[PDB]
């Protein structure tokens, strides 16, 4: 009862969003600089990290 | 700062203008790379810049905004833009586009563009409602471009005769067959010094190759 388990789906999870995190970081520092009419939603993602 | 002015001044004028701006000693760059410099240091001020370039395309996706001082070659002045720009604002090769653009940013080494302003000096509105080219129907020429000063100096004669010799008109399908060392030189001086006289409306070029 008071020992958890967890799947693989949980870990996969926890890991996503430890990928996620470093991700939104970096969307983050780019946001910086980012204003109207100057890019789509897809150059400032990129697939490396997670 | 726009870009143009410091295209049309000569070296001295950079020279001068990045003295003010308390550069390096600037004589043994490019003029594009005093430019590059000058603009630079103007930025640095917390400033735009304003510039103008006709656009290239490769395969690599993503295009290049050339000036006329390279003759619209690479060079540390043109600008860079992404392929997203050219999807939207419906962009192509030769497409002379004039607006807001930054010096390169962090990890950049390029000019990129913000705001689009004059596209061919045309708002984007009807730029990108452009009507192909070879889409087009092709006609004869009746609208005749007179070659005639009406001076009549003592080299007008190489105009006026064309008058009596080959008539000239819009979209005309012209050749010329010269051996070397015979007048064209002079021959082509004559004839764009004529047509921007009597028709200054009309935007003149000229191709200078080799
Ligand atoms: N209208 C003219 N009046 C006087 N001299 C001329 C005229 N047209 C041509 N010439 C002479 O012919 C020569 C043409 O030289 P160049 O420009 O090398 O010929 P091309 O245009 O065939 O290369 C010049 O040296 C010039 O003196
Ligand atoms: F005819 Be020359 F070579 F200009
Ligand atoms: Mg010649």
């Amino acid at each position: 009862g008071n020992r958890r388990i967890r799947s693989v789906g949980e870990m996969a999870e926890n890991q996503f969003r430890v990928g996620l995190v470093r991700v939104e970081r970096a969307v983050k520092e780019r946001l910086s600089l980012g204003d109207l009419d100057t890019l789509m939603p897809q150059d400032m993602i990129n697939a490396k990290p997670i | 700062m726009n870009l143009t002015e410091l295209k049309n001044t000569p070296v001295s004028e950079l020279i001068t203008l990045g003295e003010n701006m308390g550069l390096e000693n600037l004589a043994r760059m490019r003029k594009q790379d005093i430019i590059f410099a000058i603009l630079k240091q103007h930025a640095k001020s917390g400033e735009d810049i304003f510039g103008d370039g006709v656009l290239e395309i490769l395969q690599d996706g993503f295009g290049f905004l050339r000036s006329a001082d390279s003759s619209y070659l690479a060079g540390p002045d043109d600008i860079y833009v992404s392929p997203s720009q050219i999807r939207r604002f419906n962009l192509r090769t030769g497409d002379t586009i004039s607006g807001k653009i930054r010096p390169p940013k962090e990890g950049e080494r390029y000019f990129a563009l913000l705001k689009v302003n004059e596209v061919n000096f045309d708002k984007p509105e009807n730029a990108r409602n452009k009507i192909l080219f070879e889409n087009l129907t092709p006609l004869h020429a009746n609208s005749r471009l007179r070659m005639e000063r009406g001076n009549g100096s003592t080299e007008d004669l190489t105009a006026r005769v064309l008058d009596l010799a080959s008539p000239i008109g819009r979209g005309q399908r012209g050749l010329i067959v010269a051996p070397p060392k015979a007048g064209k030189t002079m021959l082509l001086q004559n004839i764009a010094q004529s047509i921007a006289y009597n028709h200054p409306d009309c935007v003149l070029m000229v191709l200078l190759i080799d």
